[PDB]
């Protein structure tokens, strides 16, 4: 059983502030290797809102950081430190399971 | 003779190939493809007399059994005769693929 | 081409398979005795004893009616030539004590298993007359089950155990015949053929036209026409790409059996097709039905140059068959 | 697969082959046939779930559908596979002489 | 319809029924006739010593025991008598499908 993925580069969207989002993806597909997870990094700056969801190694590190939560069965945006823009990342691996963006459980 | 133009031409009690619409998300489950979203498989479905279009001699037999014998349960079916493939267009990781699913589409049924 | 009688060399023979008994009697006058009797009565023809076969097949079932047979059963089997019978039993009771009173100079090949463990053979000097066999094996056991005398055939089909639709006594009449005792001719019928002067090709057209499948006027029933496909020599073989276009007007079944041959074979005929069983498909058999398929000589060829099964290696025509041999030579 | 050993070896809800015995003047009312006077042709019966002997890939997709959408009256059905010719004696005249029906018989059932 | 007729095709056969008037064959052998042309004939013989019932496809035009046929029409076996000497004759043809399995001598009750 591949898992599924959405694998959509880099795009816009209006999720800032919010509890939930969807990554309003049209690419559904089954990574190269079942190992890979699908991988949702959230970039927002002053310039835009930028997001991405792809294929990613759970082991290996997207731009030279490494995913420690990539083990996460689910999506769950978690904050991490970058020059620029605040960097927020999750991981899962399940299938077709980047599809939405669930920043907090808190509801 | 019991092609798609026949059954769609006009109504036909007996076995007929009849339209229908799958759609791989709602009513497979197959999320792996992206295109098409959907398609036209139609089914095979409506009783055999014993004047229709029976293929082999075993499904005669069967149907005089049942002419002769109402209450029996046993008559031949309406079975997919002529198939073919669906194209369908999938994503492996970002590399799109074009493939043909081999038996997808049903085109005409018979009576076994 | 022209269309020319046949030889040994066509590629197509055209062979008729019949079941038949010279005559006979079933009696059910053995459900009382305590041991079946099922006596063969065979004839020879005058053709040379060296080139008449010495082997033969008695098969052995139980009727449709039994599942499996336990009764203790006396075979006679008479025949005015030393034979050796190749038994071949099926769905037959084991334990269950068995007595074979062969002719003088017979011996019988018990197959392995339980049966040749309680199998007691016995050669004889039985009569070489019906009557006389009949009273003979009547006096010494009572009632025969069923009585048989048929021309020597390679394959002979007995079906043990009483039905009490037979009568009551043996009568033997020539116009006998019950599908339990029979016997399997193979007899060659003449047919028309044409080859075209072909180089070797991995590619291969052979077209069969059957005129008339059957003897019976009431050929709205299929029948079985079985295509043997072996190759002249097991050793070495052939891979090929075989294209079979079958037709008969009339209603048949064009069954596909191929022995010790590969490669890909299509068969492509109006009526239906079939396929043996594993055993049966030697090579990656694919059907394809096509009603437009043409009856006569010519439009054959037209159909095939138009369909693209070409080029046509080989064509025959057999006005009366069902049991087409394909000879394949290297 | 799904071989009349397997049927009758077990009872099964599912898609199998099941005993049946088509008598020749009683039910197909062929008067011309000698022997035998009935004979044994098993029919296949038996819902096909998507866990079972599915042969063809739409095979597969009529079953998805159905198991996803139970009230749509459309699902694979029970047929014959493998079919066995029957031997009957049969006279022309006063002359008997054996036949041979081909596809009379079933010996296994599919779901298509 | 032009398919053969199916009769019974006993040869000469004793049976019981005698001066009655309907009976049953009781032939085992129904056969499709050799020729199209050809219709189910009855035949039955009483003798002071054995009685005896024939059955055959026969052509109606070729007389049988050198006797015309005027029935080959009849749908059933109307059975009629005839004036062969000394032994009872009486003889019936017929064209449906196992027609000469039922003898009807009189239509009375």
């Amino acid at each position: 059983f591949p898992q599924l993925c959405k694998f959509c580069d880099v795009r816009f969207s209006t999720c800032d502030n919010q509890k939930s989002c969807m990554s309003n993806c049209s690419i559904t597909s089954i990574c190269e290797k079942p190992q890979e997870v699908c991988v949702a990094v959230w970039r927002k700056n002053d310039e835009n809102i930028t997001l991405e969801t792809v294929c990613h190694d759970p082991k290996l590190p997207y731009h030279d950081f490494i995913l420690e939560d990539a083990a996460s069965p689910k999506c769950i945006m978690k904050e991490k430190k970058k020059p620029g823009e605040t960097f927020f990342m999750c991981s899962c691996s399940s299938d077709e399971c980047n599809d939405n963006i669930i920043f907090s459980e808190e509801y | 003779a019991l092609d798609t133009n026949y059954c769609f031409s006009s109504t036909e009690k007996n076995c007929c190939v009849r339209q229908l619409y799958i759609d791989f998300r709602k009513d497979l489950g197959w999320k792996w493809i992206h295109e098409p979203k959907g398609y036209h498989a139609n089914f095979c479905l409506g009783p055999c007399p014993y004047i229709w279009s029976l293929d082999t001699q075993y499904s005669k037999v069967l149907a005089l059994y049942n002419q002769h014998n109402p209450g029996a349960s046993a008559a031949p079916c309406c079975v997919p005769q002529a198939l073919e493939p669906l194209p369908i267009v999938y994503y492996v990781g970002r590399k799109p693929k074009v493939e043909q699913l081999s038996n997808m589409i049903v085109r005409s049924c018979k009576c076994s | 081409c022209e269309l020319s009688p046949i030889n040994a060399s066509h590629p197509v023979q055209a062979l008729m398979e019949s079941f038949t008994v010279l005559s006979g009697c079933a009696s059910r006058g053995t459900t009382g005795l305590p041991r079946e009797v099922h006596v063969l009565n065979l004839r020879s023809t005058d053709q040379g004893p060296g080139q008449r076969q010495r082997e033969v097949t008695l098969h052995l079932n139980p009727i449709a009616s039994v599942h499996t047979h336990h009764k203790p059963i006396v075979f006679l089997l008479n025949s005015p030539q030393p034979l050796v019978w190749h038994l071949k039993t099926e769905r037959l009771a084991a334990g269950v004590p068995r007595l074979f009173l062969v002719s003088e100079g017979s011996v019988v090949q018990f197959p392995s298993g339980n049966f040749s463990l309680t199998a007691e053979t016995e050669e004889r000097n039985f009569p070489q007359e019906n009557e006389h066999l009949l009273r003979w094996a009547q006096k010494e056991y009572g009632a025969v089950t069923s009585f048989t005398e048929l021309k020597i055939a390679r394959n002979i089909y007995i079906k043990v155990g009483e039905d009490q639709v037979f009568p009551p006594t043996c009568n033997i009449g020539k116009n006998f015949l019950s599908l339990n005792y029979l016997a399997e001719y193979l007899q060659p019928k003449a047919a028309e053929g044409c080859v075209l002067p072909s180089q070797p090709h991995e590619k291969e057209v052979h077209i069969i036209e059957l005129i008339t499948p059957s003897s019976n006027p009431y050929s709205a029933f299929q029948v079985d026409i079985i295509v043997d496909i072996r190759p002249a020599q097991e050793d070495p073989e052939v891979v090929k790409n075989l294209v079979l276009i079958l037709k008969c007007k009339k209603s048949v079944n064009w069954v596909i059996k191929s022995f010790d041959v590969k490669g890909n074979l299509k068969v492509i005929a109006p009526n239906s097709i079939g396929f043996g069983k594993e055993s049966e498909r030697s090579m990656t058999m694919t059907k394809l039905v096509r009603d437009d398929i043409p009856s006569t000589q010519e439009n054959l060829m037209k159909w095939a140059l138009d369909n693209g099964y070409r080029p046509v290696t080989s064509y025959t025509m057999a006005p009366v068959a069902n049991r087409f041999h394909l000879r394949l030579e290297n």
